[PDB]
């Protein structure tokens, strides 16, 4: 299948990913500024798992401490989305995703933001991704060399590069008969970038309604 | 700042 050293790496993110929610949106029935507590709780569950994965990433710990932070703060939103897609398509039984979308359309959170979220999820759903793909891709998002306020850009590449070479070769053998598939997956990294803009804009609106955020979210997003 | 992030990372 794959190289000696590469198999060990692949076989280590992936276990890392296996081991560190929705249903309250599904029933007490609710959309919200009134239910905002549910949101921040979810985001906070996302941020906590983001951090616990990023530690486990090979060489992450060796980076400058401020660069470390920038990568985290730089990647919260993208990972929050990329993880939701694995929940939405890969893990929820039939019918749950349908009510979920519709509950959300009812949120009073406007389609300008809602429609891109759902089109992105479908598109990646239709991509039929394995756990290895979701895991590895998550780790590529996090190790994005170009994030703002990074001091030593070249250190972060050299750390992402290895993950990218696993994933190409992975696609090559387990979506053989689809050589474009590896480019498709990468486009999803491009696709995710846009949500930060939307975040910023949504975040700003919530401060003008004086909403409460958890400690953690306070730190990760400078509120 | 980012006291909590540093903590959660330095473990
Ligand atoms: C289109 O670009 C912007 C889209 O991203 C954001 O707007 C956005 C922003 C900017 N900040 C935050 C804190 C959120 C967030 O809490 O979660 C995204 C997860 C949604 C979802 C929830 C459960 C299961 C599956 C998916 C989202 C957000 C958006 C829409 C609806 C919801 N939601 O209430 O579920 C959240």
């Amino acid at each position: 299948e794959l190289t000696p050293d590469q198999q060990t790496l692949l076989h280590f993110i992936m276990d890392s990913y296996n081991k560190q929610i929705t249903n309250k949106i599904l029933k007490e029935e609710f959309s919200a500024e009134e239910n905002f507590l549910i949101l921040t709780e979810m985001a906070t569950n996302h941020v906590q798992v983001l951090v616990e994965f990023t530690k486990k990433l090979p060489g992450f710990q060796t980076l400058d401490h401020e660069d470390q932070i920038a990568l985290l703060k730089g990647s919260a939103v993208e990972a929050m989305f990329l993880r939701s897609a694995e929940i939405f398509n890969k893990k929820l039984p039939s019918g749950h995703s349908d009510l979920l979308e519709e509950r959300i359309r009812n949120s009073g959170i406007s389609d300008e933001y809602i429609t891109p979220m759902f089109s992105f999820y479908k598109s990646i759903g239709e991509l039929k991704m394995t756990q290895e793909e979701y895991a590895l891709l998550t780790a590529i998002v996090i190790l994005s060399p170009d994030r703002q306020y990074i001091k030593d850009r070249e250190a972060v590449e050299k750390l992402q590069e290895p993950l990218l070479d696993v994933l190409q070769k992975l696609c090559k053998i387990h979506q053989p008969e689809n050589p474009q598939h590896f480019a498709c997956l990468l486009g999803r990294l491009t696709e995710l970038r846009t949500f930060n803009h939307h975040h910023a804009e949504m975040l700003m609106s919530w401060r003008v309604n004086d909403h409460k955020f958890t400690p953690l979210l306070c730190e990760i997003w400078d509120v | 700042e980012n006291a909590l992030l540093r903590y959660l990372l330095d473990k």
